[PDB]
């Protein structure tokens, strides 16, 4: 009865500096580059780190779908509601 | 030679603007019509041909009684008509009105506006420019427009004279958010913000110059008293010349930490004047009292970084040296371990002149004292928990986000100035 | 109330109706998106259960929302008010009540307000009530996406923090 | 330069109007015939806010006027101040909407909605920039509530960024004038709470109460509570016309008062109200005028505020004045009665300051105040509501007129749901 | 010393050419004994437009009265300005058509036509320079309809090039004066499309809406319409006659408003329009003009243009005016109501200023919209044209006028070509 936010990352076909990493498909981090110019040592903030229950970084549509709604739409037709 | 480029946003701004631009005059000689009866006026004034003097001056706002009243009053013949630039709504106390869906055109007019100002400028020694965080108009469009400037204009000193919202008193309800979104704003773009509170202020005039029912009028007289002081050494020549510059690089030791106290002395009335000598150490000695200062933060509960002391008037060296000797044998006064110098004396043969009408007394010595110190992080973490306690239940917060605002924008805002306070606390460990 | 419930027989009248949806809904030109969705489109498919036996048995009441919301623009790009930012705080509006909806859900607070929005009326039953909510979050990893990405996964944690019910409910 | 478009509805409401523009027209100088005697700059300054400029010097109001029944309308050009108004902007119907809110927004107002939608864009489009549209009505009414909602609604989907402000007579508590009260009254805030932006809350029984416990008067008629609305709603916007030492336009008030949009009707009060007795006696001072203005009594709406919690409250001051003298009291009234405001706003209070008072007076202010008590109000009338709803007294008047049973329970829903909101942001806790 | 040759006919069409003759003198100072009494240079600059110099002083207007029973000319020549016309330019038969048509166009018509075109051929080789021919008459008449359509179509043939204008009074949508007016009508206007170069469409009930509701009047008379449509139909050529800081002839109208030929019929409106009441009360400014100019209800059409397309929409100003001023204001309606404009034409607006406005008026502006809502009044007249010819009813006495049966359906195949028309060019999209 939980609530499955999962993540769905676009690939980028230009391939930017792409800063996202997944250890064990369950955490995500980014890093935000820390500005040199603005206070040299005196920032302070360069992590952040969720957990969340999946991570997508490079995935098609069918393995999207298997692993986003299939429970849902199975406990739909099982008389639970279901909303993605 | 030396000009510089007042800019005034918003009620406050103009309001305060208003004040300083009666001193200027006065202070000048220039008649209220335009012209006056050498070139000190270039800081401020630009000259035409006739012989009327045009400020280099910029009202901006977004509401059209406040430049209005302008318009209508004595100085309708001084300022350039194309300069007061008004604006049809009012940004509502609305940072994102003011920064994201009115502020566009009326940041273009005025970038326009400036442009032409400071073509007419052979040096520029930069921009003063006077808001109050904590309203649209102020917040918003303050940060649009320096924003901006920084953009084009680039290295120009950019000291920004904002009033803050003081820590209990206050008139506005969003005033903490908006207030929020401007320090994350002018964190990066102002090079030396000079922060004010209205509370303070208020104390000041009650306790100094007894004014049981201070007003506007009142507060944005003693904030240009202390401009005057500021910019003496621009116009007036004296001992100890200080520059704008000057201010930059003996004031702010890290680029993130630039936010300063202020504090004038002496603020006395007539009657209590000439009864007390008013030496130059005694006149420090009050300008570093924490009653004086212009901001709710007792300098007690933090570390002096740097103290800037402007002194106009009959000051002489000797007595300035004396006096800040004391001042560094005092107990109470504490400095961090790490700037043993600490000070930067500054000196002027040109005595503050004294708006008929106002409260201040005619004193032949004046200290304006600007100070980097690690205990204005505490107005930050006043702020910083007024934020987050409405903002726990978002109270407000469709209004912002109707103009175009997101909130992962006071997200990233409340992270910054939480950046802020580890950086003072950082700046002030050893 | 007044919505359109087509029933549906086969796959092919489906894909058409959906199509049709495709077709009909409102797209707007963008920077960041060629074609951004600038409405939030809701696609419930109804189930009614009935019995092997049938004959007026444990029958009806299920429901299932795909839900395509409309990004959330940091309306510095967009600039136009020709209904390109006037629509943008619109969008902006109905996601910031959203996630306020989500506070108060964490919270657990007594009411949460669901009427705020058309938004939250359309999910009031979702993401509380009782149904299964799987929220996706899609992002986008660029040098510059940092903050909107931070923004996004920010609303989605919030948002893992809730747990809703699941009643068999079936017909009345 | 940022326009208010004036419309008035049903009787009350256009009985409100008329007292309105009187007292705007004197206020600003200008005589029943439209010629300005005021002798004053700053009067004629701002002038077009509420007045356009004919061909001659006369003075128009940019005012509507609405009605089903031609009588209200005919006594208001009667009236003194009847001749400013356009005589195009009186728009009626022939035949009264029976106090009946279905009438007067689904059979009767749908013919004469047309016209007067025709008659607020003409007016609006003249408009340089316009702040919004102030519509004066009475919930508890047929064409009143009914046209004005109607109108709402048409003027929320032309214009949804203009403010809208309202001047809604709820029923009153205690003493009921029509039976059908609590039917219109529920149906009408249903569409208040989607479509006005800024609501005022007033009952005449709270004004009654006022005018006989302040003002001290022995023969309160309509005339006189019309004449205290109206001073409220000029002072509410006496900033967009006067200077002002720290000015507050409608939307700044509104920012600065609503924290949810739902929660947006307001109870407000005018000061100084003194007796004729006392006026003399009476000391104007800044702590007297905001001892009166956090009075419950003070309050034009039924509901006092000690039941409730302040979401916020602003305070428009008019006068010269010391800012410090305001901000310290309000702060002082914010700390003592600490109790009776929200804990998750750290300063409930919106301050302005207006440089112009009102004539005679040397100061005033008026009040407006979002609190949680208005949940007992709403509470009242859906106690009526259902009361009457449970046995479909009168519904066959609405229902005639085309209007569905579900429309009913709907609305109490909605209605319902508003005052589970006030309660919770009233028992709501910090962290 | 561009000319006019101005025409009245039938009953409709001689009233309103007095009116018009009467206006048209009192604008330029002429007496009605034809002496000059204007005390204005630029009155007598142009009066060779529409008038003649006699021996004397006296001025005779180049108007020619053409009837088939005298008792309408009777009542002319009685009337205040019934002296003006040169007692050759009456034209009358001895017996009238009886709203037939086919008599007035086929069994009495052929006897007049030759006088009618000799006093023509007369009047028109004296001037210097000919615009060309202006046709004042009504649809639904026997002799107006029919000596217009033959007249016109008798002049098109000896004046090919020459402008050909028409002021038709088209039968009014809900009350008809006559039986047989849908008959007329429609074989009228058969003719004037073919040889008509450009056409006002007139309502006389349009023209009671309009006096009734903006001019607010209470018995008014067939003089009054009679004067509205004089005062338009000055308007249309004061460039002519008065000097112009855009001026703009009648050709140019035509070659500005007339996308394709067969488009030729336009509804036109005078501003402004006050009551007698609210003319001290209204603001005599361009943009108020325009607001008026653009409401449906001072259109003369029963047509309204919401449901129609502007093709084209030219407008005739008359006063001291900013250029500027017109021509921001007429953008910004096409903005405004561009979906109410046709596409594939960038500009929908012929702005034309002249420096004379009319006496009493210190600005003014007429009107002249093709825009494709006329289709629901060709519609109209079609609906009631096939219910009479299914049956047959009233179809004896043109069959026994010696027109045949096959014309009807004729007259009726191409007005519903123009029907379509108009739908075609209504939902034609760009590219
Ligand atoms: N020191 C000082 N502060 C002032 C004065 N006038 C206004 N303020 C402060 O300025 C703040 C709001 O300024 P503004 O933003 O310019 O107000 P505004 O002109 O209505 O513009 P917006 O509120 O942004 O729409 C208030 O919170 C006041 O505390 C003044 O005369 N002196
Ligand atoms: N303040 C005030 N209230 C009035 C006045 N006249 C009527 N009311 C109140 O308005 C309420 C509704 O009446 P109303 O809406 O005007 O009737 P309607 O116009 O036919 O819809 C009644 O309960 C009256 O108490 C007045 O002159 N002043
Ligand atoms: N504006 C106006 N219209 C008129 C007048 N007299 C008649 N009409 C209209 O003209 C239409 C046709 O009449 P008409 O053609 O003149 O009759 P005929 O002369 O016998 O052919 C009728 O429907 C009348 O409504 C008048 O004096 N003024």
């Amino acid at each position: 009865q939980a609530v499955k936010v999962f993540v769905r990352t676009r690939p980028t076909a230009t391939s930017g500096s792409g800063l996202k990493l997944g250890p064990d498909g369950q955490s995500v981090s980014v890093n935000v580059p820390k500005d040199l110019s603005a206070g040299p040592v005196n920032n302070q903030q360069e992590q952040f780190s969720f957990k969340f229950d999946g991570v997508l970084e490079n995935v098609s549509q069918e393995a999207a779908y298997t692993t986003l709604a299939h429970e849902v739409v199975d406990s739909l037709m099982a008389g639970y509601n279901g909303t993605i | 030679m030396r000009e510089v480029i007042s800019i005034h946003i918003g009620q406050a701004g103009i309001q305060v603007g208003n004040a300083c631009w009666e001193l200027y005059c006065l202070e000048h000689g220039i008649q209220p019509d335009g012209q006056m009866p050498d070139d000190a006026f270039n800081t401020f004034f630009s000259e035409t041909g006739a012989g009327k003097h045009v400020p280099r001056c910029i009202f901006l706002d977004l509401e059209p009684t406040v430049v209005d009243e302008v318009r209508t009053g004595t100085y309708r013949q001084l300022f350039h008509p194309e300069q007061l630039i008004s604006g049809k709504e009012d940004a509502a106390n609305n940072f994102a009105r003011g920064h994201y869906t009115i502020g566009k055109e009326i940041v273009d007019l005025a970038l326009d506006r400036i442009r032409k100002l400071a073509d007419n400028c052979t040096g520029l020694q930069g921009f003063l420019v006077f808001n109050a965080v904590g309203g649209g108009t102020g917040s918003g469009l303050g940060s649009l427009l320096l924003e901006r400037l920084s953009v084009d204009y680039g290295k120009k000193s950019k000291l920004g004279f904002t009033v803050y919202p003081s820590p209990q008193v206050s008139t506005a309800v969003v005033e903490p958010y908006n207030s929020v979104l401007s320090t994350h704003s002018l964190l990066e773009h102002t090079d030396v913000a000079v922060m004010l509170d209205n509370e303070a202020i208020y104390d000041i005039c009650r306790r100094s110059l007894d004014i049981e029912r201070p007003t506007y009028t009142n507060l944005n007289r003693l904030i240009a008293q202390v401009i005057s002081s500021l910019t003496a050494s621009l116009r007036f020549d004296g001992a100890l010349n200080v520059d704008i510059t000057e201010f930059q690089t003996n004031l702010v030791p890290y680029p993130r930490i630039h936010f300063m106290l202020s504090s004038y002395a002496p603020i006395i009335s007539a009657e209590k004047a000439y009864h007390e000598q008013l030496s130059v150490a005694e006149i420090t000695n009050a300008a570093f009292e924490p009653a004086s200062m212009m901001v709710k933060c007792d300098p007690r509960h933090g570390k002096y970084m740097a103290c800037c002391l402007m002194y106009r008037g009959d000051v002489v060296p000797k007595d300035v040296n004396a006096s800040v000797a004391t001042i560094k044998t005092k107990r109470t006064i504490q400095f961090v371990d790490w700037c043993p110098t600490g000070f930067k004396c500054g000196i002027n043969y040109q005595p503050p002149t004294v708006v008929p009408g106002g409260d201040l007394a005619k004193v032949q010595r004046a200290v304006c004292m600007i100070s980097n110190s690690t205990a204005i992080g505490e107005i930050f973490s006043r702020l910083d928990h007024k934020f987050d306690l409405m903002y726990a239940k978002r109270a407000f917060v469709h209004w912002y986000v109707g103009e175009g605002m997101e909130e992962g924008e006071f997200s990233e805002a409340r992270e910054d100035l939480a950046a802020l306070e580890k950086d003072f606390e950082e700046v002030g460990a050893e | 109330r007044g919505l359109t419930l087509v029933p549906v027989r086969s796959e092919e009248e489906a894909l058409a109706q959906f199509f049709l949806g495709e077709q009909g809904r409102t797209t707007a030109g963008h920077v960041l998106n060629a074609e951004s969705s600038r409405s939030h489109t809701v696609f419930t498919i109804h189930v009614e259960m009935r019995t092997s036996d049938a004959a007026s048995e444990r029958a009806v009441l299920s429901k299932l929302n795909l839900v395509d919301l409309a990004g959330s623009e940091r309306t510095k790009k967009t600039g136009v008010t020709g209904q390109t930012l006037k629509e943008a705080q619109f969008i902006n509006r109905s996601l910031s009540f959203l996630e306020q909806t989500v506070n108060a859900l964490s919270r657990k607070d007594t009411y949460v307000p669901f009427r705020q929005t058309k938004l939250t009326a359309v999910l009031r039953d979702a993401l509380g009530g009782n149904c299964k909510t799987v929220m996706v979050a899609n992002i986008w990893a660029e040098p510059s996406h940092n903050e909107e990405t931070l923004s996004t996964l920010r609303f989605a944690s919030r948002v893992r923090t809730l747990t809703t019910d699941l009643a068999l409910n079936e017909s009345n | 330069m940022r326009e208010i478009v004036h419309i008035q509805g049903g009787q009350c409401g256009n009985q409100i109007g008329a007292k309105f523009w009187e007292v705007v027209s004197d206020e600003h100088g200008i005589d029943p015939t439209g010629t300005y005697h005021g002798d004053s700059d700053l009067q004629l300054e701002r002038i077009n806010v509420y007045f356009n400029e004919a061909t001659g010097g006369r003075y128009v109001p940019r005012a509507i006027l609405m009605d089903l029944e031609p009588g209200t309308m005919d006594s208001v050009r009667s009236g003194p101040y009847g001749q400013i108004f356009r005589p195009d902007n009186f728009v009626f119907g022939q035949t009264g909407a029976g106090n009946n809110w279905a009438k007067g927004h689904y059979t009767e107002g749908a013919e004469l909605i047309d016209s007067v939608l025709d008659v607020v864009r003409k007016e609006a489009e003249s408009c340089d920039c316009l702040q919004g549209f102030q519509v004066c009505h009475s919930l508890g009414g047929g064409t009143g509530s009914g046209m004005g909602t109607l109108l709402i609604s048409k003027i929320r989907e032309e214009y949804p960024d203009r403010m809208m402000l309202t001047f809604s007579v709820v029923p009153s508590p205690k003493v009921s004038d029509t039976v059908v009260e609590p039917y219109n009254a529920t149906l009408s805030v249903h569409q208040l709470v989607e479509n006005a932006d800024e609501c005022m809350v007033l009952d005449n029984e709270a004004l009654y109460d006022i005018c006989f416990r302040t003002l001290k008067l022995t023969t309160p008629t309509f005339g006189d509570l019309n004449h205290l609305i109206s001073a409220v709603m000029s002072g509410i916007t006496c900033c967009l016309r006067f200077p002002g030492q720290l000015n507050a336009d409608l939307r700044k008030l509104a920012v600065n008062l609503i924290p949810f949009p739902r929660l947006h009707f307001f109870m407000v009060g005018f000061t100084p109200l003194t007796s004729r007795g006392s006026q003399q006696y009476r000391a104007l001072t800044v702590p007297e005028l905001t001892q009166q203005m956090w009075d419950a009594k003070n309050m034009m709406c039924a509901a006092d505020p000690r039941h409730g919690r302040y979401l916020t409250a602003s305070a428009l001051f008019r006068g010269r004045m010391s800012t410090k003298e305001v901000d310290e009291q309000m702060l002082n009234v914010q700390n003592k009665n600490s109790s009776y405001f929200v804990e998750w706003i750290p300063n409930n209070v919106k301050s302005s300051v207006c440089d112009i008072p009102p004539k005679g007076l040397k100061m005033s202010a008026t009040f407006i105040g979002n609190s949680t008590a208005i949940q007992e109000m709403f509470k009242r009338v859906s106690e009526q509501f259902t009361a009457m709803f449970r046995r479909k007294a009168f519904l066959h008047w609405y229902t005639g007129e085309g209007m569905d049973e579900m429309e009913f329970t709907e609305a109490e829903s909605n209605m319902n749901d508003l005052v589970s909101e006030y309660q919770q942001y009233q028992d709501a806790s910090a962290e």
